[PDB]
This record gives structure tokens, sequence and C-alpha cells, in this order.
């Protein structure tokens, strides 16, 4: 029973993802986050091996929560009459990357390189586990400020990864690719790479490049901060209008701008402590 | 200029 295993603290946030509380597992005082999702609000459903009908978000989290990774891991979950409750890891101290960029402004390229590298490794892990997040953005990335490690959250818009076309989408429109805007069609990996280009611009310029549909489909990336030529090239490559012109994850991580990445501990000591 | 969050889900 959920009520006796966890002590519930303050609300951390609420929105399309449900309501999330700070918590502590009474068994070992382990810090957790406690996410409540209303059953009426669950779009896609899935099945566990046991055949239990659960939100898709639980299926996806289970697929990516084995072993260590840059994903906030699902530790347990419960069904209630009108909702599901998810028990998630809670690193401490933590700040999401949206708030971090708001407070710090455009990030030094060394710091953006370290963050972006870790996001790539986490997204690779998801895809290797058969999971497409479909809502990569700074808001859905937590920074462990002491360890210098980034963690993906909020798989509520995600899907099982497939090689055929997607025609549904409930992620963030300003991170969505022009083929979705124009045709309501996209493929998983190339749409993910588009959102990663948006994210990288966001890091190095201090905000996302596009706010309107016309800008998303227009194909013009104006740089509002000084950004190195190598970094601009990688961003513009990720934001190629034609999906097949975008880099693979391998090509991103082999890009000249991505070389000589800092370790997480170095990232924390230089930029976060 | 105004930086803002963008809801999803
Ligand atoms: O899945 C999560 N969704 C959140 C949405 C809004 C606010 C907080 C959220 N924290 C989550 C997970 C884990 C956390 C670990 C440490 C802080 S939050």
């Amino acid at each position: 029973p959920l009520e006796s295993q966890y002590q519930v603290g303050p609300l951390l946030g609420s929105g399309g993802f449900g309501s999330v509380y700070s918590g502590i597992r009474v068994s070992d005082n382990l810090p957790v986050a406690i996410k409540h999702v209303e059953k009426d609000r669950i779009s896609d459903w899935g099945e566990l091996p046991n055949g239990t009908r659960v939100p898709m978000e639980v299926v996806l989290l289970k697929k990516v929560s084995s072993g260590f990774s840059g994903v906030i891991r699902l530790l347990d979950w419960f069904e209630r009459p009108d909702s599901f409750v998810l028990i998630l890891e809670r690193p401490e101290p933590v700040q999401d990357l949206f708030d971090f960029i708001t407070e710090r402004g455009a990030l030094q390229e060394e710091l953006a390189r370290s963050f972006f590298w870790q996001v790539l490794e986490a997204v690779r892990h998801c895809h290797n586990c058969g999971v497409l997040h479909r809502d990569i953005k700074d808001e859905n990335i937590l920074i462990d400020l002491n360890r210098g490690e980034l963690k993906l959250i909020d798989f509520g818009s995600g899907a099982l990864l497939k090689d055929t076309v997607y025609t549904d989408f409930d992620g963030t429109r300003v991170y969505s690719p022009p083929e979705w805007i124009r045709y309501h069609r996209y493929h998983g990996r190339s749409a993910a790479v588009w959102s990663l280009g948006i994210l990288l611009y966001d890091m190095v310029c201090g905000d996302i490049p596009f706010e309107h549909d016309e800008e998303i489909i227009g194909g013009q990336v104006f740089f509002r901060q000084r950004v190195s030529s190598e970094c601009q090239h990688l961003i513009r490559w990720c934001l190629a209008l034609r999906p097949s012109d975008r880099p693979t994850f391998e090509e991103i991580q082999n890009h000249p701008w991505m070389q000589d990445v800092l370790l997480p501990q170095e990232t924390a000591e230089i930029h976060l402590h | 200029r105004k930086r803002r969050r963008h809801p999803s889900g």
C-alpha cells in the first residue's frame, strides 16, 4: 500500500504530466518523486508481461529503467480507483534545465557540449530499449547539480519506437519538426534529432529559435548570441528541413564540435559547484 | 524578450 511506504512532501509541479510530489521512502529514507496521473487523462494504454493494463508511460519507463542511465528511473507504481501513482528517483539537489538556462542565460559551449552529450547518450539508451520520448526539451531534463549528471523525465508523450510513420503527436509543438507541422507525419529518429537541434540552440543562445509554425517550416536559423562556426553547423544540420538530411545520433556524436567532452564530475566542479 | 515554457501532453 502506497500510503504506508512513502512519506509525502511538497508539490513539485503539476501540468499535462499529472501532479508530482516530493517524497521519501520510509523503508530507507530514500528520496523519491511521487507522480499521480488521472486515469481519465491517459491517452495511450499498454500492457505489461503480466497482462495488466497500465498507462503507456509505465510501459516505457519500465523498458528504460533497467541499469544505470541518464533517465529518471521508475522504482515502483500503484493503481488507485481513479489514477496511477508512479514512484520515481529523486536526485538532490536538482534543477531542471529550463530554469537553469533562464537563470544563467546562454551557456558556455563547453557546458552546452557536456549537457548535450549526456542528453544524446540518454536518448540513445531510450532508443536502444525500444522507447521514443517524443518530448525532448529543456523542461524535461533534470540536472543533478552535485554530480553533474542530466536525467530525462516525463515520458507521458512517448511511444514504442518503430520504423514506420507516426501520425499522432502530443509533445511540445515548438520542438516538433516541420514535417509534423506541414503533414502531421514524422519518423521517430529524425524527429528526435530535430528536437535535439532545438535543444542545442536553446543551450547556446539562451532560448529556443522558433515560436511560430511559420518559423519552424521556414528553415532559417538566426543566431542571437555569439556561437562558434562548428556549433552553428551542427545545429543547422539537426534542423535540416528534409528529415533524411538530418544527422544520425552517430554523426552528431562524431561531429567536430562534440569532441573532448567533459566528464560529469568535471562538469559539476567547473560549472555547477 | 520573453522566454516561456510551452505545455505538452
Ligand atoms: O517525472 C517527473 N516529472 C516532473 C514534473 C514536474 C515537476 C517535477 C517532476 N519530477 C519528475 C521526476 C523526478 C524528480 C527527481 C528530482 C526532482 S523531480
